[PDB]
């Protein structure tokens, strides 16, 4: 089942990115302005959902960039997998 | 609960009528219908799989019968039924056969438990799968039916409507008188009761075969046919007046509903055309001059083909008396005149040509139609494939009945669709008949094992020694000594052994036609009419 396979890849990647985001915001903002993990989950899923509320964001030199870098990579990485998911839907139709 | 069906080329037709036919059974409906084909779905048929009802009751998959992988894919072992089918319209008649029989092996191999159902075009090849559960043999039956059409009229329509299930849904339209009665008796059908007793079985345990069908018409209106002894499981048609019934013995009977639920010449001549001779026509001719048939009334028969008669045909037919060769198609007035179509009576044509689908039946419609106008005193018969095109046959510039039939047939196909094709003029005249109409027989067979065998014995074809012939008798002015159909039945079988089934009628607008199957035995009879009776006296 390829449909299944890429569904998995999507989920895996999402999970990975969420994890990287939690782990990303965890050690940094924990210094200057302390934030709970749920705030991170929020931010991550707020970034990959393309929402961007902005209640709390990075105020620090590296902190923004790191989030940014992860997004930029994600924004390339995001469609790769959606693109993938599309390819199978085309195979299923065939 | 997975049912299997396999075919080389699907088309709206075969599918449709299968489906519509298959879920007609209340008992077995829920099943996963499995389709196996090599080629992709067309843009039309792939549309009928998308409809809200047939979506999840129909599984379609792409693949063949030979590879073992795709057989697995269908879950055969689990599956409760296996159907193989043959394409009708093809370039080569002899190749299709190979395709099918082959499939048979592979399926039998894979799972030698499940029942197996299949079609076979040429008679010659019948011999190869004798091992299978049930097999429908095309040509033999085709030529047979049409052959018996030359003794009594509308042999065809009778049998067809027998093997088609209906509730009498179609008799309540009350447009007119006849049709009201005509359709009413359509839903009429054959059924199975043997065991124990029931509303009809006990009435006579100890009296003869005959006395049964007398008083069956009195209470219910059921009329039995034949009794399988429990011994050899051989089916009989109209066992003689000597045979008796038991408490455990088989009753086959007809009713509208199941028992539980309630060179110059002499005589008229006939002329046949076909594309090629084959072991096909050997069996065309059997019923014509049989044993039971007299040497007075024989109908010498002329064979008109396109291609010169092949060698085997000659050794095969030289036995019989009375036939000849003439050549050419039905085009030339002259090619037909040499034979004496004028002296002759009934016309027989079975032909075909190897884009759009129904269309391929054209080549014949045409050649025929001319004849309708050349000889208004003449009677002809015909074979199409697509059971849509029927009414497109004998048509006149102006007819009120013939045209006003259109609205009536639509008005049937929209309520629920089993037989849309009954009411049409020529069809009920027997001048028309088709191939895939008996195909229904096969589908329906899955629920009834006595459905196929019964048929052949009716025609000709299979005779195990105890048996009977289907004959007809015209009605005339001394028979009018009888009032009606019931008063008839009881004065009929008190002399010889014969059972009626249906009748035949004619009125004016030459003239119109009817068939009424197992009519209530209260119904009257005109001067020109015909009835279908079974007579067995080969053996004492």
């Amino acid at each position: 089942s390829a449909m299944f396979n890429q569904v998995l890849i999507l989920i895996c990647t999402l999970l990975c990115l969420v994890f990287t985001g939690t782990c990303g915001i965890q050690h940094l903002e924990r210094a200057g302005e302390k934030l709970s993990l749920f705030k991170s989950f929020y931010f991550c899923i707020v970034t990959f959902s393309t929402v961007g509320y902005g209640d709390v964001t990075p105020k620090i030199w590296p902190s923004q960039l790191l989030v940014v870098i992860m997004i930029c990579v994600a924004l390339v990485v995001l469609p790769l997998q959606f693109e993938e998911l599309v390819y199978l839907w085309m195979e299923r139709q065939k | 609960k997975h049912v299997v069906l396999c075919v080389s080329s699907l088309k709206i037709d075969l599918l449709m009528d299968f489906l519509n036919e298959f879920y007609a059974h209340p008992r077995l409906q829920d099943y996963y219908v499995v389709i196996l084909c090599p080629t992709e779905m067309d843009i039309q048929v792939r549309r009928v799989l998308q409809i809200p009802l047939w979506s999840q009751r129909v599984i379609y998959l792409q693949g063949s019968a030979l590879k073992d992988q795709d057989l697995m894919r269908a879950k055969m072992d689990n599956g409760e039924a296996c159907f193989i089918l043959s394409s009708r319209n093809e370039v080569d008649r002899t190749a299709a056969d190979h395709q099918t029989i082959l499939r048979a092996w592979a399926v039998k191999d894979f799972a030698p438990n499940c029942p197996l159902y299949v079609q076979i075009l040429k008679p010659e090849n019948k011999f190869h799968v004798k091992f299978a559960d049930h097999v429908v043999c095309e040509e033999e039956c085709k030529y047979a039916m049409l052959a018996l059409n030359c003794v009594c009229p509308a042999t065809s329509t009778l049998i067809t409507l027998l093997v088609h299930t209906s509730r009498g849904q179609e008799g309540q339209e009350s447009p007119e008188q006849w049709q009201r009665m005509y359709g009413r008796c359509s839903g009429n059908e054959v059924y199975h009761i043997r065991m124990g007793d029931s509303k009809f079985f006990m009435e006579y345990e100890g009296k003869s075969f005959t006395y049964a069908a007398f008083h069956a018409h009195k209470k219910y209106g059921v009329c039995l046919i034949g009794i399988r002894r429990e011994e050899n499981k051989s089916i009989l048609l109209n066992p003689g007046p000597r045979h008796i019934m038991a408490a455990s013995d088989t009753c086959f009977y007809i009713n509208i509903t199941k028992e539980e639920n309630s060179y110059g010449f002499k005589n008229k001549l006939i002329i046949v055309s076909a594309e090629t001779a084959g072991n096909g026509l050997y069996n065309f001719i059997v019923p014509l001059r049989a044993y039971y048939r007299s040497r007075k009334e024989l109908n010498p028969i002329v064979l008109l083909l396109d291609n010169k008669p092949e060698h085997h045909f000659l050794e095969a037919i030289c036995c019989f008396p009375m036939v000849y060769y003439m050549e050419g198609t039905i085009d030339n007035l002259d090619s037909l005149l040499q034979c004496g179509i004028i002296y002759a009576d009934n016309l027989v044509v079975v032909d075909k040509e190897s884009e759009e689908d129904y269309m391929a039946d054209a080549k014949t419609i045409v050649n025929v139609q001319t004849m309708f106008r050349l000889f208004p005193s003449l009677s002809i018969i015909t074979e199409l494939t697509h059971p849509s095109n029927m009414r497109f046959m004998q048509f006149r510039a102006k007819d009120s009945y013939s045209l006003a039939l259109s609205k009536l047939e639509k008005k049937e196909r929209e309520n629920g669709s089993n037989l849309a094709f009954m009411f049409r003029l020529p069809f009920a005249a027997g001048r028309v008949f088709s191939i895939s109409m008996l195909d229904t027989l096969l589908y329906q067979s899955f629920v009834k094992d006595y459905m196929i065998t019964i048929t052949r014995l009716l025609l000709g074809l299979d005779t195990t020694p105890g048996s009977g012939y289907l004959c007809a008798m015209k009605i005339t002015e001394d028979d009018l000594w009888i009032r009606t159909y019931g008063r008839l039945f009881q004065k009929l079988c008190s002399s010889s052994a014969e059972i009626p089934i249906g009748i035949y009628r004619t009125e004016s607008h030459n003239t119109l036609s009817y068939v009424l199957i197992n009519p209530p035995p209260d119904t009257r009879l005109e001067l020109n009419d015909i009835v279908y009776l079974i007579r067995s006296d080969p053996l004492a």
